[PDB]
C-alpha cells in the first residue's frame, strides 16, 4: 500500500484505479457496487471543490469579500449582489435561487440517467472538446492528475471551513496574512491549546 | 455404519439440551431398523439429570 | 408579489418538470415497485373489488402519456411551493 | 380429554407406563428401537394430566408428551 | 356446543364451575373459538370496534349530561378559580345526616362529588359556556353512539360483511387515516378553535345559529388565498388579556408566541389553532404516499424489500415483513399498543408541563389525577404491547417466510439481547439501591454531608440549552449570541424564555440530586420490566427447558414438576410477572411527580430536595406526612368530605392484600379443601335436598394468577388514587 | 395471628395500663385510653396505632435509636 | 459555579451544618466528667467531625443550597476525584477479580471432576493465579487479539 508503507492494502484495491493508493481502513468499498458509486461520487466532489477553492481565494485577493462576506448581502431583506463591483441587474435572492434550482436540478438529474458506469464518471464527448481523452495512455494519466488535484482541493476546502470555524468572519487569505505576522505565534496551536 | 466409537460429534437436533454442543459416541446400533442408532455421551447432565441420548445419523456431525 | 403570478409560475414549472425532465424517472420507479400486493397478489386480485386501478382515468392521448393524475400530482407541488413563497414573503422574518 | 402422544425417539423402557396412575399407556411391539417396543396411549379419557410419565421419560426431548385439553370429571380427578 | 360457551364445546362440556369462568375469560379471543375463519375473525373485530366506539361516545355523553344536569358549570365559568367543579349528584340511602352535610359542596343543593377529570377546564377552554351547550353536545354524542351501533350491526350482515382482502388493503387505509382521520380532523379542529373557541376567549358568543354571519377574522379569507398569511398573526391578545372577556382582546387567529397566557397559565388558543392547522397540512401531504387506484404512490412491500444493507449485516433486511405484519393481527396490535403507550406517556409529560386548558394549572388535584391516570394507562398499554408480541411469535410467526430477516435474526440472538437487559438491570439495581442505602445510613448516623449526591448535570445542561438560566451553563438558548437564540428571538423565544425561567410553573422544573436518584430508579423499572417482557416474547416459541413451547400456546399452567420444575414458564406468565414490575415503575414515577409537585405547590421545594436523597425521607416526609388528613376523613370524633377517600384508601389495602392469597397459596391446597365441602354438603340434611348443577372446583392455576393479579392491581390503583386525591385536595397543594 | 396478638398487647398496655402517675394519683397513660373508641375500626389501627406510633422509628435518624430506623426500612 | 452550586469552603449552610453537629455532640459531652471514657469518645467524634468538614472544603467539593456536597461526574477536570478517579480504581479491581475468577475456571475445566474444585477451593492453584489479575488489561486484550477470549 502506497498510502501507508508497510501496511497491506485491501484485496479489492490493486492500484489500477486512478488514485488507488490502497486507502480504505474502514473497508467501505468492499461491496463492489458501492466502490463504483464511490468512485463516481469522489470525482463529483473533486470537481466541485476544484471550482470552489479558486472561487474562495480569487475574490478575496481582489475586491472586498472573503467567501463568507460574499454571502452576507442576501438573508437580510434588501438584496444587492455585486459581481466585480457592479451590482448585477438580477442579484436578488429569489431570482438566482430559482435559477440555481432549475438549472442545477436539470443538469444533475440528467447526470443520473446515464446507465453506463464509465460515462457516469468520465462522460466525454462535449465535455472533452480538446480531445484530451483520445489517447488511452494519456487519458489515464490525466485521470490520476484529476483525482490528486481534486483530493488536494477537498483538503483545502476542509481547511478553509475549519479555519473559518476557528476565526469566524475572517477569510482564508487573511488567515495566511495573520500567520505570516509571526508564524511562531499565530498557528493552529492557539486553537488546539487555548490560553 | 455411523460414526466410530469415541467419535466427537456435534448435536444437530434442535430440541436437544446439547444442541450445537458436542459429545462422545458410545455405540452405533447396526440394526438397520433402528431409527436413532447413535448413542452419545455428554459431560453435563440435562434438566432430567441424564447424560446420554440416542440420535439419528443426520442429527450428528463429526468434528 | 402577485399571487396569481406566483401560483401560476410555480405550477407551470412543476408541470413542466413532470412532463419533460422527470417523467421517465417517475414512470420507471412506479413500474419498479408496482401495485401493492398481499401474499404475492394485488389487493384487487385477492378480491378487494374496491382496489381496482381506474384505467379509464389513467388513459391519455398526450404523447408521453402524461395524464390527469400527473396534472394533479405535479400541479399540487406547484401550489405548495407557491404558497410557501407567498406566505414566507408575507412575513418580515429576520434571521 | 387431554391429548397424549408418543414420538418415535422412544426407546421402549416402559418407565412412563409404570408411572401412570390411571393406566393410560401400554407397551406395544415395535421394530424401531433395540428394546423392540414403543409406548402407546389408548386410554386418554382416564388421563388426569399429572405428567408423571414425562418425569419418567430418559429421552433428550420427551418421547411421551401430554397436552392438557378439554376437562372432564375424569381429567379433573373428581370423586364427586 | 349446546350450552353457555357457544363458541367452545370444549368448555360447554366441562361439568365443573370452571366452564363458567373460562367462558367469560375467552369470549374475546376470537382465534380460539370453534370453527373461526380468517374472515369471521376480521369481521368480529371490526364490529367489536364499532361497539367500542359506541361505548366511548355513550360515556362522554353521560359526562356532558351529568355536568349539565347536576354540576355547577355555569357558576364555574363565571368564577373558575373559586368554584369546585361538580362531577354529579350523589344519592345514597346509607348516608347519615353528617355525611349528607359534609358532601354538600359547590353551589349545589345536595351531596355531590367534585370532578378531578378536568372536563370543566377543557370544555370551557374550547368554548362551552352554558348548561344548554352541554346538553346538545350530549345528545349529539348519543346520536354518534347509536350510529356506531348501526354500522356495527350492519357490517355483520352478509350483504355488508367486508372481505379479508379489504381488511388487508394496507396502502389505502394508511392514506385515508393519515390525510383524513388525522389531517382533516386536525384541520377541522383548528376551524373550531378559530370559529368558536377563540371568540369565546374574547367574550363573544359564536354558535350554530349565528356563526355564518360573523367573521372569524376581519379580513375574511382574503389573506388565506392571496398568501398574505401574516395578517392572521397581526394583533394578538395582550399579555394582560382576561380570558372570556374583551379586555385586551386582539384579533389574531394564528400565532407562534410560545409560553403561557399569563392569567390562565395555559397555552395561547391562537398558538393551538396554528398548531392544528400546521400539522394538518403535514398529515394531508403525508397521506398521499401510498399507491391506491391511480397509478402513483409507493408499495410498502417494495419499500421494505429494498431496505437491506449491501454488506449483509442485517441478513435479508426487511424482506417478507409486509405479509408477516399484514397477515398477523397480533403484530399489528403490538405496534399499535407500543406506539399508543409511548404517546400516552407523552400526553402525561406534556400536559402537566404545557397545559392547554385555562385554569387547570392551579387545579392541583386535577393535574395530579390526570398525570397519574395516564401514566398507569400507559403502563398497562406497554405491557400489552409485549404480550401481543409474544402471541404473535406463537400463533402467527412463520420462520420460513421470515428466514434470515431482521425479525428472525432477533430470535437467533435472543441470549445476547436478554442477557444484556439482565446486565443493565443488575447494574441499575445494585447502584441505585446501593446509593440510597448509603445516604440512609449517613442520615441515620447524623452525617448527611457524607451522602453521595450526584448532580443531574446532563439534564440540567439540557434545560440550559432550552434557555433555563438556573445553572449557569450558558448554552444555545441560554447563550447570548448562539445562532439558535438569534433565529427565534423574533418569534416564539420571548414567550418561551419567560415561561421556562418562571420557577413557579411546571415547565422544566429545577432538578438536583433527588431527581438524579429517582430517574435511575425509573430506568431500573423500565429496563427490568422490558427484561421480563422481551425474555417472555423471545422464549415464547421455545427454550432449552421447553423446546416445544410453541406447541402449547400463549397461556398454559406450566409443564409439570419434571425436568426440575416448570411453574410460570409460559409467555403469559412472563406478562403476569411484568405487570408487578410495571406497577412498581409507575408507582416510582407517580410518587416522584406528586411529591415534587406537592412541595412545589406548598412553596418549599427544599423539602423534596433534601428528604428525597434517602428512602426514609420518602416514607416519612412523603407517605406518612401526607396521610394525616386522609386517615382522619372519619375518626371517633366525626367525619368530613374526606370520608370516602379514607374508606377507599382502606378498601384498596384490602383488595391488594386479598390478591396475595391467590398469588401465594396455590391450587392443590384448595381443591382438597373443596372436596371436604362437597362431602359435607351431600351429608347435611335439608341441604341434601338442594344440588349444584355445576361441580365446585378450585380455580385453575392460570386463573388464580390472573385473579390475584387483578386484585393486586385493583387495590394498588385504588389505594394510591385515594391517597393522591385526598392529600392534594385536603389542602389544594 | 401473632402479629395482631402483639399489636393487641402493645396498644392495650400503652392505652389502659402503662403511663405516669401524679403526686396525687392522676395517671397519664402513654396513649391516654384511646384504645376503646379507636381500636374498633381498621382505620383506628391504621391512624391511631400504626401511623401514630410509627413516629418514633421514622424520626429515629440522628440519634442512638437510628439503628431501628434502618432496620425498619431494611425489614420492609 | 457548576450547576449553580458554590464551593463548600464558601458555603454558609455547610458551615451551619458543622456548627449544629458539634453543638449536638456537645449537648451529650456535657453529661460526662472530662476524664471519663464517654467524654474522650464524644470528643473523638467531635474532632473527626471537624476533620471531615475541613477536608471536604479543602478538596474542592461543591455544595448546594442544602449545605451538602454534590458530586460532579460529568468529566470536568476539577472533579475527577468524585467519579473518574475512584471509578478507574474500581474497574481495575473489578477486572482483577473477574480475570482471576476466569483463570481458575479455565485451570480446572479439563480436570477429572471439575465441580470438585468449585466447591472445595484448590487454594494452592488459587495463590498462583491471584496475581494474574495485576495485568488483566494486557492479558485480556491479548487473548482477544488471538481468538482465545471468546468462543465461536
Ligand atoms: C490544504 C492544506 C492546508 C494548508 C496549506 C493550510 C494552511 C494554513 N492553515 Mg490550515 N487546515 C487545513 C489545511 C490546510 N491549511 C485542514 C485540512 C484543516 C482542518 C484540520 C486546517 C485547520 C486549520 C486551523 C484550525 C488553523 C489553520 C491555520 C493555517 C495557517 C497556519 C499554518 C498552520 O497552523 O497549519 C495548521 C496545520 C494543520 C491543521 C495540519 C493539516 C494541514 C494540512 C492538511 C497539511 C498538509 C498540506 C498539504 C499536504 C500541502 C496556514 C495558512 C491556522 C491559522 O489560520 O492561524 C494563523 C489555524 O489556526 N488551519
Ligand atoms: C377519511 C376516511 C376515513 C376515516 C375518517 C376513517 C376513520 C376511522 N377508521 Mg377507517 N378506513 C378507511 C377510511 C377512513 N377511516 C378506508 C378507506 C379503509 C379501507 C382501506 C378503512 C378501514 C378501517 C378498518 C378496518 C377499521 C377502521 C377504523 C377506523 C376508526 C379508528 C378508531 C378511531 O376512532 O380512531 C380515532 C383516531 C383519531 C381521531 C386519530 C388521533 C390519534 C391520536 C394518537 C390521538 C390524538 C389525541 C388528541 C390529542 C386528542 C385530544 C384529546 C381529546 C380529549 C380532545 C376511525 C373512525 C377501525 C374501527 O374502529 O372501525 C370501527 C377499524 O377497525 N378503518
Ligand atoms: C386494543 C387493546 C387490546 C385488544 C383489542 C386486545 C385483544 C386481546 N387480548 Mg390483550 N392486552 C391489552 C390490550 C388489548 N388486548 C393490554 C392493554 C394488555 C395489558 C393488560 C393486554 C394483555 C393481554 C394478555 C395477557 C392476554 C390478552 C389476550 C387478548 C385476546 C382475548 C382477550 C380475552 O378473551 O379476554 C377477555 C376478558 C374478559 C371478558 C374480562 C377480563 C377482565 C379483566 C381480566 C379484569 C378487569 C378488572 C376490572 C378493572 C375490575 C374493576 C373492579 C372495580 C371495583 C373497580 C384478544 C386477542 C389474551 C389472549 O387470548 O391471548 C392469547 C391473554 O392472555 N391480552
Ligand atoms: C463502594 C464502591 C462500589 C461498590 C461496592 C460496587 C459494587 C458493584 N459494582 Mg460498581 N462501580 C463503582 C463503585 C462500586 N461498585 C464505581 C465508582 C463505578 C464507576 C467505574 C462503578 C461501575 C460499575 C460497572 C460498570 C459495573 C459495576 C458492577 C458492580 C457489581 C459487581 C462488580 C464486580 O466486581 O464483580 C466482580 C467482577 C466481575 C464479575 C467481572 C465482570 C464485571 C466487571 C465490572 C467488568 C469490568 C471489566 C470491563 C472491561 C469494564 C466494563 C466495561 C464497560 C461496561 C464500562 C457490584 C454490585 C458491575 C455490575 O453492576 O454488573 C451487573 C458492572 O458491570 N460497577
Ligand atoms: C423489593 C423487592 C424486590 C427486589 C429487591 C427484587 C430484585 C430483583 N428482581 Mg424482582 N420481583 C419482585 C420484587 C423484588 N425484586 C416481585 C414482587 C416480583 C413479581 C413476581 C418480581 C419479579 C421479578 C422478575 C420476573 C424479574 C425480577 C428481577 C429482579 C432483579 C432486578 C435487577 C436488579 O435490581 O439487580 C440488582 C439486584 C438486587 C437489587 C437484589 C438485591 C441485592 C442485595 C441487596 C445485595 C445483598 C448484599 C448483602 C451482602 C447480602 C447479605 C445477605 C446475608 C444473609 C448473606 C433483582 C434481583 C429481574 C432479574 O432477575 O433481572 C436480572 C427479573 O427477570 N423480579
Ligand atoms: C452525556 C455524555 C457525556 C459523556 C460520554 C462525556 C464524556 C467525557 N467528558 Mg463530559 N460533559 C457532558 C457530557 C458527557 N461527557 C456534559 C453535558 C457536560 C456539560 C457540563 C460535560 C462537561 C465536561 C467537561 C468540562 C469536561 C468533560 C470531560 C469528559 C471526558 C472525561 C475524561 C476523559 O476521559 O478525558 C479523555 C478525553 C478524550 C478521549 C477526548 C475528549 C475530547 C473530545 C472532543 C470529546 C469524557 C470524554 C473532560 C475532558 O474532555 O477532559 C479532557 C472535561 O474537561 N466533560
Ligand atoms: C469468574 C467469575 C465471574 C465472571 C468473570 C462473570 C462474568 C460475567 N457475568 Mg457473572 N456470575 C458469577 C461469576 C462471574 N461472572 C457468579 C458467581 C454468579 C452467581 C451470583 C453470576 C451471576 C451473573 C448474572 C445473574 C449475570 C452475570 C453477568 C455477567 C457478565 C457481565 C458482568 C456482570 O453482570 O457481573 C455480574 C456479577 C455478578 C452478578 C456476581 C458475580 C460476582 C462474584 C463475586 C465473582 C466470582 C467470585 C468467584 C468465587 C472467584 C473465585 C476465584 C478463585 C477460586 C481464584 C459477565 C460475562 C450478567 C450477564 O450475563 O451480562 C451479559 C448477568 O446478567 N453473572
Ligand atoms: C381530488 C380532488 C378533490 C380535492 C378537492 C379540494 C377542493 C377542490 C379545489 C377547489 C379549488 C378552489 C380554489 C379557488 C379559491 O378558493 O379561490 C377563491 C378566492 C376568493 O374567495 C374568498 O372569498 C371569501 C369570501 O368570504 C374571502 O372573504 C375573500 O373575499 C375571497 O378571497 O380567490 C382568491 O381570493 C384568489 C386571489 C388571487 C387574486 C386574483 C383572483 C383570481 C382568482 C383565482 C382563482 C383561481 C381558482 C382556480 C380554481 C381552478 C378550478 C378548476
Ligand atoms: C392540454 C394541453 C395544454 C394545456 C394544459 C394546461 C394549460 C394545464 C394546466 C394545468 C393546471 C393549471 C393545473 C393545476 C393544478 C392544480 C392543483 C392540482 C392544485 C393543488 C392544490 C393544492 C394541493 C393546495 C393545497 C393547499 C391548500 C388547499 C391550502 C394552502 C396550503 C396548500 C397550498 C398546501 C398545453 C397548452 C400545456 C399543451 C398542449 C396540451
Ligand atoms: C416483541 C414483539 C413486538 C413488540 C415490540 C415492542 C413492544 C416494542 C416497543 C418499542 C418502543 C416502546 C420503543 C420506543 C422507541 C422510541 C424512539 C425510537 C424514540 C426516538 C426519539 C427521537 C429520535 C427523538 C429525538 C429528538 C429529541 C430528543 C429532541 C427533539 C428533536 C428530536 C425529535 C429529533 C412486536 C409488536 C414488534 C412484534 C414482534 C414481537
Ligand atoms: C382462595 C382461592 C381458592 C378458593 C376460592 C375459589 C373457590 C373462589 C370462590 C369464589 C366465590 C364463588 C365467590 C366469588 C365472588 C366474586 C366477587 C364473584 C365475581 C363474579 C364475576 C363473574 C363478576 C382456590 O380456588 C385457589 C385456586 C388456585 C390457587 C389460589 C386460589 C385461591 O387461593
Ligand atoms: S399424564 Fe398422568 S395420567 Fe395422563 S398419561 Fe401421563 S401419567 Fe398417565
Ligand atoms: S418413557 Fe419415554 S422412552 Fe420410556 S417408554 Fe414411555 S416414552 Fe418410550
Amino acid at each position: 500500500a502506497d498510502w501507508m508503507p508497510g501496511q497491506p492494502r485491501p484485496s479489492y484495491l490493486d492500484g489500477s484505479a486512478p488514485g488507488d493508493f490502497g486507502f480504505d481502513p474502514l473497508r467501505l468499498g468492499e461491496v463492489p457496487e458501492n466502490l463504483e458509486r464511490f468512485k463516481e461520487s469522489e470525482l463529483i466532489h473533486c470537481r466541485w471543490a476544484m471550482l470552489a477553492v479558486p472561487g474562495i481565494l480569487v475574490p478575496e485577493a481582489l475586491g472586498l469579500g472573503n467567501w463568507v462576506k460574499a454571502q452576507e448581502w442576501a438573508a437580510l431583506p434588501g438584496g444587492q449582489a455585486t459581481y466585480l463591483g457592479n451590482p448585477v441587474p438580477w442579484g436578488t435572492l429569489p431570482t438566482i435561487l430559482v435559477i440555481e434550482f432549475l438549472s442545477i436540478a436539470f443538469v444533475e438529474h440528467q447526470r443520473s440517467m446515464e446507465k453506463d458506469p464509465e460515462k457516469k464518471k468520465y462522460p466525454g464527448g462535449a465535455f472533452d472538446p480538446l480531445g484530451y481523452s483520445k489517447d488511452p495512455k494519456k487519458f489515464h494519466e490525466y485521470k490520476i492528475k484529476e483525482v490528486k488535484n481534486g483530493r488536494l482541493a477537498l483538503l483545502a476546502f476542509v481547511g478553509i471551513c475549519v479555519q473559518q470555524s476557528a476565526y469566524p468572519g475572517t477569510g482564508p487569505l487573511e488567515n495566511l496574512a495573520t500567520h505570516l505576522a509571526d508564524p511562531w505565534h499565530n498557528t493552529i496551536g492557539n486553537v488546539l491549546i487555548p490560553a | 455404519i455411523g460414526p466410530k466409537r469415541g467419535a466427537k460429534v456435534k448435536i444437530l437436533r434442535q430440541e436437544s439440551y446439547w444442541y450445537k454442543g458436542t459429545g462422545s459416541v458410545v455405540a452405533v446400533d447396526q440394526d438397520p431398523n433402528t431409527r436413532y442408532p447413535v448413542v452419545v455421551r455428554f459431560n453435563k447432565v440435562n434438566y432430567a439429570n441424564v447424560s446420554t441420548n440416542n440420535y439419528a445419523l443426520d442429527e450428528v456431525e463429526e468434528v | 408579489l402577485n399571487p396569481s403570478l406566483v401560483i401560476s409560475l410555480s405550477t407551470g414549472l412543476s408541470l413542466f418538470l413532470g412532463r419533460f425532465v422527470f417523467f421517465n424517472f417517475q414512470r420507471e420507479n412506479v413500474a419498479k415497485q408496482g401495485l401493492p400486493e398481499q401474499n404475492g397478489v394485488t389487493h384487487f386480485e385477492a378480491g378487494d373489488t374496491r382496489a381496482k386501478e381506474y384505467v379509464s382515468l389513467l388513459k391519455s392521448n398526450d404523447p408521453v402519456g402524461f395524464n390527469i393524475v400527473d396534472v394533479l400530482a405535479w400541479g399540487s407541488i406547484g401550489h405548495i411551493v407557491a404558497y410557501y413563497i407567498l406566505a414566507t414573503s408575507s412575513n418580515g422574518y429576520d434571521p | 380429554s387431554h391429548s397424549v402422544k408418543i414420538y418415535d425417539t422412544c426407546i421402549g423402557c416402559t418407565q412412563c407406563v409404570r408411572a401412570c396412575p390411571t393406566d393410560v399407556l401400554e407397551m406395544i411391539p415395535w421394530g424401531g428401537c433395540k428394546a423392540k417396543q414403543i409406548a402407546s396411549a389408548p386410554r386418554t379419557e382416564d388421563c388426569v394430566g399429572c405428567k408423571r410419565c414425562e418425569s419418567a421419560c430418559p429421552t433428550d426431548f420427551l418421547s411421551v408428551r401430554v397436552y392438557l385439553w378439554h376437562e372432564t370429571t375424569r381429567s379433573m380427578g373428581l370423586a364427586y | 356446543a349446546l350450552r353457555f360457551p357457544r363458541f367452545s364445546q370444549g368448555l360447554a362440556q366441562d361439568p365443573t364451575t370452571r366452564r363458567i369462568w373460562f367462558g367469560i375469560a375467552t369470549a374475546h379471543d376470537f382465534e380460539s373459538h370453534d370453527d373461526i375463519t380468517e374472515g369471521r375473525l376480521y369481521q368480529n373485530i371490526f364490529a367489536s370496534h364499532f361497539g367500542q366506539l359506541a361505548i366511548i361516545f355513550l360515556w362522554t355523553s353521560g359526562n356532558l349530561f351529568h355536568v349539565a344536569w347536576q354540576g355547577n358549570f355555569e357558576a364555574w365559568v363565571q368564577d373558575p378559580l373559586h368554584v369546585r367543579p361538580i362531577a354529579h349528584a350523589i344519592w345514597d340511602p346509607h348516608f347519615g345526616q353528617p355525611a349528607v352535610e359534609a358532601f354538600t359542596r359547590g353551589g349545589a343543593l345536595g351531596p355531590v362529588n367534585i370532578a378531578y377529570s378536568g372536563v370543566y377546564q377543557w370544555w370551557y377552554t374550547i368554548g362551552l359556556r352554558t348548561n344548554e351547550d352541554l346538553y346538545t353536545g350530549a345528545i349529539f354524542l348519543l346520536f354518534l353512539s347509536f350510529i356506531s351501533l348501526l354500522a356495527g350491526w350492519l357490517h355483520l350482515q352478509p350483504k355488508w360483511k367486508p372481505s379479508v382482502s379489504w381488511f388487508k388493503n394496507a396502502e389505502s387505509r394508511l392514506n385515508h387515516h393519515l390525510s383524513g382521520l388525522f389531517g382533516v380532523s386536525s384541520l377541522a379542529w383548528a376551524g373550531h378553535l378559530v370559529h368558536v373557541a377563540i371568540p369565546g376567549s374574547r367574550g363573544e358568543y359564536v354558535r350554530w345559529n349565528n356563526f355564518l354571519s360573523v367573521l372569524p377574522h376581519p379580513q375574511g379569507l382574503g389573506p388565506l388565498f392571496t398568501g398574505q398569511w401574516n395578517l392572521y398573526a397581526q394583533n394578538p391578545d395582550s399579555s394582560n388579556h382576561l380570558f372570556s372577556t374583551s379586555q385586551g382582546a386582539g384579533t389574531a387567529i394564528l400565532t407562534l408566541l410560545g409560553g403561557f397566557h399569563p392569567q390562565t397559565q395555559s397555552l395561547w388558543l391562537t398558538d393551538m389553532a396554528h398548531h392544528h392547522l400546521a400539522i394538518a397540512i403535514l398529515f394531508l401531504i403525508g397521506g398521499h404516499m401510498y399507491r391506491t387506484n391511480f397509478g402513483i404512490g409507493h408499495s410498502i412491500k417494495y419499500i421494505l424489500e429494498a431496505h437491506i444493507p449491501p454488506g449483509g449485516r442485517l441478513g435479508r433486511g426487511h424482506k417478507g415483513l409486509y405479509d408477516t405484519i399484514n397477515n398477523s393481527i397480533h403484530f399489528q396490535l403490538g405496534l399499535a399498543l407500543a406506539s399508543l403507550g409511548v404517546i400516552t406517556s407523552l400526553v402525561a409529560q406534556h400536559m402537566y408541563s404545557l397545559p392547554a386548558y385555562a385554569f387547570i394549572a392551579q387545579d392541583f388535584t386535577t393535574q395530579a389525577a390526570l398525570y397519574t391516570h395516564h401514566q398507569y394507562i400507559a403502563g398497562f398499554i406497554m405491557t400489552g404491547a409485549f404480550a401481543h408480541g409474544a402471541i404473535f411469535f406463537i400463533r402467527d410467526y412463520n420462520p420460513e417466510q421470515n428466514a434470515d430477516n431482521v425479525l428472525a435474526r432477533m430470535l437467533e440472538h435472543k441470549e445476547a439481547i436478554i442477557s444484556h437487559l439482565s446486565w443493565a438491570s443488575l447494574f441499575l439495581g445494585f447502584h441505585t439501591l446501593g446509593l440510597y442505602v448509603h445516604n440512609d445510613v449517613m442520615l441515620a448516623f447524623g452525617t448527611p454531608e457524607k451522602q453521595i449526591l450526584i448532580e443531574p448535570i446532563f439534564a440540567q445542561w439540557i434545560q440550559s440549552a432550552h434557555g433555563k438560566t438556573s445553572y449557569g451553563f450558558d448554552v444555545l438558548l441560554s447563550s447570548t449570541n448562539s445562532p439558535a437564540l438569534n433565529a427565534g428571538r423574533s418569534i416564539w423565544l420571548p414567550g418561551w424564555l419567560n415561561a421556562i425561567n418562571e420557577n413557579s410553573n411546571s415547565l422544566f422544573l429545577t432538578i438536583g440530586p433527588g431527581d438524579f436518584l429517582v430517574h435511575h430508579a425509573i430506568a431500573l423499572g423500565l429496563h427490568t420490566t422490558t427484561l421480563i417482557l422481551v425474555k417472555g416474547a423471545l422464549d415464547a416459541r421455545g427454550s432449552k427447558l421447553m423446546p416445544d413451547k410453541k406447541d402449547f400456546g400463549y397461556s398454559f399452567p406450566c409443564d409439570g414438576p419434571g425436568r426440575g420444575g416448570t411453574c410460570d414458564i409460559s409467555a403469559w406468565d412472563a406478562f403476569y410477572l411484568a405487570v408487578f414490575w410495571m406497577l412498581n415503575t409507575i408507582g416510582w414515577v407517580t410518587f416522584y411527580w406528586h411529591w415534587k409537585h406537592i412541595t412545589l405547590w406548598q412553596g418549599n421545594v427544599s423539602q423534596f430536595n433534601e428528604s428525597s436523597t434517602y428512602l426514609m425521607g420518602w416514607l416519612r416526609d412523603y407517605l406518612w406526612l401526607n396521610s394525616s388528613q386522609l386517615i382522619n376523613g372519619y375518626n371517633p370524633f366525626g367525619m368530613n368530605s374526606l370520608s370516602v377517600w379514607a374508606w377507599m384508601f382502606l378498601f384498596g389495602h384490602l383488595v391488594w392484600a386479598t390478591g396475595f392469597m391467590f398469588l401465594i397459596s396455590w391450587r392443590g391446597y384448595w381443591q382438597e379443601l373443596i372436596e371436604t365441602l362437597a362431602w359435607a354438603h351431600e351429608r347435611t340434611p335439608l341441604a341434601n335436598l338442594i344440588r349444584w348443577r355445576d361441580k365446585p372446583v378450585a380455580l385453575s392455576i392460570v386463573q388464580a394468577r390472573l385473579v390475584g393479579l387483578v386484585h393486586f392491581s385493583v387495590g394498588y390503583i385504588f389505594t394510591y388514587a385515594a391517597f393522591l386525591i385526598a392529600s392534594t385536595s385536603g389542602k389544594f397543594g | 395471628a401473632i402479629s395482631v396478638v402483639i399489636f393487641h398487647f402493645s396498644w392495650k398496655m400503652q392505652s389502659d395500663v402503662w403511663g405516669s402517675i401524679n403526686d396525687q394519683g392522676v395517671v397519664t397513660h402513654i396513649t391516654g385510653g384511646n384504645f376503646a373508641q379507636s381500636s374498633i375500626t381498621i382505620n383506628g389501627w391504621l391512624r391511631d396505632f400504626l401511623w401514630a406510633q410509627a413516629s418514633q422509628v421514622i424520626q429515629s435518624y440522628g440519634s442512638s435509636l437510628s439503628a431501628y430506623g434502618l432496620f425498619f426500612l431494611g425489614a420492609h | 459555579d457548576i450547576a449553580g452550586l458554590t464551593p463548600c469552603k464558601d458555603s454558609k449552610q455547610f458551615a451551619k451544618r458543622e456548627k449544629q453537629s458539634i453543638k449536638k455532640l456537645e449537648s451529650s459531652l456535657k453529661l460526662y466528667a472530662p476524664d471519663s471514657a464517654p467524654a474522650l469518645a464524644i470528643n473523638a467524634t467531635i474532632e473527626k467531625t471537624k476533620r471531615r468538614f475541613d477536608n471536604y472544603g479543602k478538596q474542592g467539593l461543591l455544595c448546594g443550597a442544602d449545605g451538602l456536597p454534590h458530586l460532579i461526574v460529568s468529566g470536568d477536570q476539577r472533579h475527577w476525584g468524585e467519579f473518574i478517579t475512584p471509578g478507574i480504581l474500581f474497574l481495575y479491581i473489578a477486572g482483577w477479580i473477574g480475570w482471576v475468577g476466569r483463570s481458575y475456571l479455565i485451570a480446572i475445566r479439563d480436570d477429572k471432576k471439575p465441580t470438585q474444585k468449585e466447591i472445595i477451593i484448590d487454594v494452592p492453584l488459587a495463590t498462583r493465579l491471584v496475581f494474574r489479575g495485576f495485568s488483566w488489561p494486557i492479558a485480556a486484550y491479548r487473548e482477544l487479539l488471538n481468538g482465545e477470549l471468546v468462543a465461536k
